[PDB]
This record gives C-alpha cells, sequence and structure tokens, in this order.
C-alpha cells in the first residue's frame, strides 16, 4: 500500500 | 518549494508538539509516523499486510504542520521502519510530481 | 504533466519491447519491475533486507519511455508487489515535487 524501498 | 529526488524526500514535519523528519513518499497511500503522543480519540487499523498486517492507531484530523503548511489529516500512529508523509497529506499541501 | 497525488501515481511506461504499469514512487530509491526480459548483462543485487534480502538481476543504462520522456537508467528485475518506478529514473525525467 504506504510503500519504501531503501536501497 | 520544489525538492528535486536526487537524495530521499525527506523533510521537517510539527506534530504532537514535537518537530520530527518524515520521508515525503508518493508510494504510500497513508501518513504513518512512530512515537508521537497525540492527544484523544483513535480506532485501530491494521495496516501492510505482506505476511501479515500491523496493527496501529488512527486518529483523524490531526493537525500537522511539513515544510511550514498548517494542513489538517489522518495521522497513523505505529512501527514503522521510517517515518512517512503518504498521498494524504500530500494532497493537503497541495503536493504534485512534476516533469 | 502535473500528476496530483488523490489516487496512485501509476504511469504507463515502454520497456524491453513492452507496455507496462508502474508506480512513481518517490519513498523508492530505486526502479524494480516484474515479468520483463531485459537483453545482455546484469549482476545480481540483494534488495530490501527487513526479514531477509531479496534477490534481484540489476541492469543498466536500459532505455525506457516514461509517460513519453524517453531516458537511460538502472532496472531491477525481479518479483516486486507492484511495478515501481523510483528516484533513479525519476530524476533522469527530471521528475519534481513541487507544493
Amino acid at each position: 500500500k504506504v510503500l519504501f524501498l531503501d536501497g | 518549494p520544489q525538492i528535486t529526488l536526487w537524495q530521499r524526500p525527506i523533510v521537517t514535519i510539527k506534530i504532537g508538539g514535537q518537530l520530527k523528519e518524515a520521508l515525503l513518499n508518493t508510494g504510500a497511500d497513508d501518513t504513518v509516523l512512530e512515537e508521537v503522543n497525540l492527544p484523544g480519540r483513535w480506532k485501530p487499523k491494521l495496516i501492510g499486510g505482506i505476511g501479515g498486517f500491523v496493527k496501529v492507531r488512527q486518529y483523524d484530523q490531526v493537525p500537522i504542520e511539513i515544510c511550514g503548511h498548517k494542513t489538517i489529516g489522518t495521522v497513523l500512529v505505529g512501527p514503522t521502519p521510517t517515518n512517512v508523509i503518504g498521498r494524504n497529506l500530500m494532497t493537503q499541501i497541495g503536493c504534485t510530481l512534476n516533469f
């Protein structure tokens, strides 16, 4: 939903 | 404001009498913040869902200041790997994607 | 264009000879797409991390057309709940947050 992506 | 995207778009917010940092996250429907103590009534909300849901407290009509724009919106309070400003509050501040 | 945030900012992309839909995600550092076949060499990359990492294939300098803008950038190919255009490609298209 509500969506990150550390990287 | 104009925020370029070479770095993570982390901004200062003012909420529950505290200054906090949060990520402007267009991939997030909702706003989730850790370790804020907000007054008054709330209802549980289940968020996430992949591998199980996380229970958070949903507070409505919370006054919050994001980059010195005072707006009102729903804030979910609970564990989050990082504090997130989701689309629900970005619409309130009139934040758009432009190219 | 100017994309408001009342709905999820899903756009059409053209990549690997296919039309696909993907979410413009300022919360994501990288671009991750499912079920695309890209030619040439790649190296593995570990992404995610919370609860374990996911291994994906990193392809560099991939031509991709995002919403009518032809650009070049790194595309990670692998399982993702939804196709994501991350900041790495948003900078290429000159996409900013504005309020």
